[PDB]
RNA sequence: GUGAAGAGGGAAACAACCCAGACCGCCAGCUAAGGUCCCAAAGUCAUGGUUAAGUGGGAAACGAUGUGGGAAGGCCCAGACAGCCAGGAUGUUGGCUUAGAAGCAGCCAUCAUUUAAAGAAAGCGUAAUAGCUCACUGGUCGAGUCGGCCUGCGCGGAAGAU
RNA sequence: GAUGUCGGCUCAUCACAUCCUGGGGCUGAAGUAGGUCCCAAGGGUAUGGCUGUUCGCCAUUUAAAGUGGUACGCGAGCUGG
């Protein structure tokens, strides 16, 4: 399973990341491969209510992104440090 | 939907037992205590006579929905399902036991292959001879009460009022 | 509360049964009648072999008459009596009482199979395996 | 009450119209004793008591008084 | 209670307690106390809370502490003119900002556990929330 | 689940003049039986309970709830009316009713009176049995309540003015 | 009977009540439980 | 940075705060901060959301079926929520412990029976089981409801001298 | 370049975290007494012994002999221990 869908970031720092991270989304990073790093937004309700499920760090990811689509396997994640939340997530290509 | 793991399971179970009785009662709950359905409850199930009291609510839309030996309207309130697939008398001997601690009308009635039996019937499906003969007793006894009775009986109390 | 009653529960000495005195002072307290000593200490009584503390058991109804009647000690009991054991674990089965032959869980069975409840005698003795773990003793070959 | 005195219950019989209740109590307690038990029951109880043997006390106030009187 | 055997100097300034957390997660146990809030926490303290919950839970779990209290704060005595050398080091603190664990346990069920910090919340100065294990 | 958003339909059981805001139910038991619910944000139309827009709030249906409730406790005040059982243990002490004033007492030497508004009426079977019988569930059980303060139930033994107080507590001498 | 800045339940079947302004518990059981203020 | 060595406006008053840096005269226009019912100059202005406290317009730990926002969520007419009626069992009254075993006295083991079904037991409650309530279980009822989490806003906690 | 510094006397005045007196909750409150507690500022609230003390200890009294503010009420009124 695991299916999320995403938009590319067209920001990017600080200033940015917190202007999104308000506005219930947070930002991302696909890296991995030959292909460049792709960052991403997703939206922080959706992809939260799978941190507590476990196969959400072990499995496979369809990640959906402008509608074209990647397939990733999760990396590690930022969380802020008190307030459920993920500050920042990595995901990594297969 | 639909709460419990066994409220989802047992509707072809109800269903198989609300086809298989050959002779059914629904008869009522409601002030029983626990040992009216004890005494029978232990003995019952070495005996070949089987009482159930079995969800109401979901037999009531369930039995519209199905037939189980015809029968629906009047399940209405608290009900028990008493049943023999035999020759009737096991499923009736036990009513007048019901009895001591209710009365006769807790069943409401019951039912015999398609024949109505209420407690008016009730003691003649309540007499039965030796089982050869018995089954034969009882095919030309309901064949009887099904269109006879009516025919006469309806036109017979309004004779009691003519004819004083 | 709930009206009159059913099944009210009494534990009770196993004296001369016909005379009553082991069991005349905890008759004396409730209210244990010469009519109460009628049905009773009359009855229900001698004849009847003492070696258990016997079961009594009331039933509420009344003009001013409510009923004492005697019969066979508990399932429980039985188990303790009828096995020669000890008495019974400290901590069942991770400390242990003895071993019981299944065929004594058998007989136990059969001097049981009155009122007791399961409708199969396998079913009725699997209740009194449920007891004889539950003491520690394992229903055992 | 017996409890309360630091009293410990022996066990406890029931008697032809009422109860017997029979146990191992302290002493230095006991001073109101009888009052207080006709008290309880509307002076309708009745007690009697000898001295069965000795066992341990906790209470701090007669070891420390000891110097006062001699 | 918790207090260090030999320290390079032993009495420190004011400090600055400033700034967020590096000494974050639940990360040793299986869930914890995290600290959720500002300011200074004393040895004493966290004596009070670490019993209080190793005797409200009974045992047969044992709780990890991660937090240590390091550092020298004066008292200076009653009616003393001020200024005359600095104070003398009376009490240690323990520094808390946001999510700081204080406390995690192992092997006691939720609503046990759910209780059993609850006690030491009352017995701080910070508002700590329950944080549970969880990978990556 | 249901009274709050359907509110019983109040039927016309014999018999409901609405002026308006103005109610009066009109029937035998406690004739000619009534009521001022005014217009607080209820609304009527024959029998029914409609609600409008209560000032700051605007709830949510919750008040006609309530009219409905206080017409047809109103309404079946006419028809059915009702048993007050107000009594006393207490060492009997006055108990005399008479029409429209009761004296009862507290070990007081003074007549205690109390005279029962007109709308209701009450007697005793015997003098620690009354009864106050009649029409409105409201004035009815307040004048039972205010007997009642004549004195409470004292709560060790129970002594005391006792309506629907089949529960009076027992303490008791001495500690337990 | 307390006063308190702490209200909440006693014996299981308390309850609780803003009458007038404060929340009061109130009981059916033993009737220590009025714990009025909070 | 200002005051000191800087006025004027504003924050009622108010050195150092915010605004602004006064050459002199005007019965001229715009504007800053700050404001726009009236004391007093200007909007009782349009728009939408919220708060029932006079919060606004003094303050905490903490406490709560106080109100709006929010996704996720269980339940959801094959009958819910819970009200009303009705069962709440069976071995059993569990073993051990025993001051005394009672589901509810400490502990252990949580096991079984007919079940449409009731824990070898959640709370009251008592003398030793008795006594009582309880989910659970069955009817009627005839629908939305319950539970969690995030969350804007208000509440008490809040008692001192002309 | 003037805040005449402690106690008492005369006169006070308010605050309420109320001493008592009035209402009321609870109570391991039976009556009695009481413990506690929410309420309440109206009025009342000691004499005498000793010492420069404020206080203090103490006799005896009352219903009670409150606590606190008011340059720790106060000298262009008094004493000056």
């Amino acid at each position: 399973m695991f299916t999320i869908n995403a938009e590319v970031r067209k920001e990017q720092g600080k200033g940015a990341s917190r202007r999104l991270r308000a506005a219930n989304k947070f930002p991302a990073i696909i890296y991995g491969g030959k292909e460049a790093p792709l960052a991403i937004e997703l939206d922080h309700d959706k992809v939260m209510n799978m941190q507590a499920k476990a196969e959400f760090y072990s499995e496979v990811l369809t990640i959906v992104v402008d509608g074209k689509e990647i397939k990733v396997k999760a990396q590690d994640v930022q969380r802020h440090p008190y307030k459920p939340k993920l500050q920042h997530i990595d995901f990594v290509r297969a | 939907a639909l709460n419990l793991q066994d409220k989802q399971a047992i509707v072809a179970e109800v269903s198989e037992v609300a086809k298989g009785a050959l002779s059914a009662v629904v008869a009522d709950s409601r002030g029983v205590t626990v040992d009216k359905m004890t005494e029978l409850r232990k003995a019952g199930r070495e005996a070949g006579v089987y009482m159930r009291v079995v969800r109401n609510t979901l037999l009531r839309r369930a039995v519209e929905g199905t037939p189980f030996e015809c029968l629906k309207d009047a399940f209405v309130g608290p009900t028990l399902i008493a049943y023999s697939m035999e020759h009737p008398g096991a499923a009736a001997r036990l009513f007048k036991e019901f009895a001591k601690a209710n009365a006769k009308f807790e069943v409401k009635a019951a039912a015999f292959e398609g024949e109505l039996i209420p407690a008016s019937q009730i003691d003649r499906l309540a007499t039965l001879p030796t089982y050869e003969e018995a089954i034969a007793r009882l095919m030309a006894t309901m064949k009887e009460a099904s269109a006879g009775k009516l025919v006469r009986t309806l036109a017979a109390v309004r004779d009691a009022k003519e004819a004083a | 509360a709930k009206k009159v009653q059913a099944y009210v529960k009494l534990q009770v000495a196993a004296g001369m049964a016909n005379p009553s005195p082991p069991v005349g002072p905890a008759l004396g307290q409730q209210g244990v009648n010469i009519m109460e000593f009628c049905k009773a200490f009359n009855a229900k009584t001698d004849s009847i072999e003492k070696g258990l503390p016997i079961p009594v058991v009331i039933t509420v109804y009344a003009d001013r008459s409510f009923t004492f009647v005697t019969k066979t000690p508990p399932a429980a009991v039985l188990l303790k009596k009828a096995a020669g054991i000890k008495s019974g674990s400290g901590k069942p089965n991770k400390d242990k009482v003895g071993k019981i032959s299944r065929a004594q869980l058998q007989e136990i069975a059969q001097t049981k199979a009155a009122d007791m409840t399961g409708a199969d005698i396998e079913a009725m003795t699997r209740s009194i395996e449920g007891t004889a773990r539950s003491m520690g003793l394992v229903v055992e070959d | 009450d017996l409890s309360r005195r630091r009293g410990m219950l022996k066990g406890q019989e029931s008697e032809v119209t009422g109860v017997k209740i029979h146990a191992e109590v302290p002493l230095s307690e006991m001073f109101g004793y009888a009052t207080q038990l006709r008290s309880l029951t509307k002076g309708r109880a009745s007690y009697t008591m000898e001295f069965l043997k000795y066992d341990e006390a906790p209470s701090n106030v007669a070891q420390a008084v000891i110097e006062a009187r001699g | 209670m918790l207090q260090p055997k030999r320290t390079k100097f032993r009495k420190m300034h004011k400090g600055r307690n400033r700034g967020l957390a590096q000494g974050t997660d639940v990360s040793f146990g299986s869930f914890g106390l995290k600290a959720v809030g500002r300011g200074r926490l004393t040895a004493r303290q966290i004596e009070a809370a670490r019993r209080a919950m190793t005797r409200a839970v009974k045992r047969q779990g044992k709780i990890w502490i991660r937090v240590f209290p390091d550092k020298p704060i004066t008292e200076k005595p009653l009616a003393v003119r001020m200024g005359k050398g600095k104070g003398n080091v009376e009490y240690w603190v323990a520094l808390i900002q946001p999510g700081k664990v204080l406390y995690e346990m192992d092997g006691v069920p939720e609503e046990l556990a759910r209780e059993a910090f609850k006690l030491a919340a009352a017995k701080l100065p910070i508002k700590t929330t329950f944080v549970t294990k969880t990978v990556m | 689940s249901r009274v709050a958003k359907a509110p019983v339909v109040v039927p016309a059981g014999v018999d409901v003049k609405i002026n308006g805001q103005v109610i009066t139910i009109k029937g035998k038991n406690g004739e000619l039986t009534r009521t001022l619910n005014d217009a607080v944000e209820v609304k009527h139309a024959d029998n029914t309970l409609t609600f409008g827009p209560r000032d700051g709030y605007a709830d949510g249906w919750a008040q006609a709830g309530t009219a409905r409730a206080l017409l047809n406790s109103m309404v079946i005040g006419v028809t059915e009316g009702f048993t007050k059982k107000l009594q006393l243990v207490g060492v009997g002490y006055r108990a005399a009713v008479k029409g429209n004033v009761i004296n009862l007492s507290l070990g007081f030497s003074h007549p205690v009176d109390h005279q029962l508004p007109a709308g209701i009426t009450a007697e005793c079977p015997t003098q620690t049995e009354i009864v106050l019988k009649g029409a409105d569930k409201q004035v009815i059980g307040q004048v039972a309540a205010d007997l009642r303060a004549y004195r409470r139930p004292e709560p060790y033994k129970g002594k005391g003015v006792r309506y629907a107080d089949e529960v009076v507590r027992t303490k008791e001498a001495k500690k337990k | 009977m307390k006063v308190r800045a702490s209200v909440k339940k006693l014996c299981r079947n308390c309850k609780i009540v803003k009458r007038d302004g404060v929340i009061r518990v109130i009981c059916s059981a033993e009737p220590k439980h009025k714990q009025r203020q909070g």
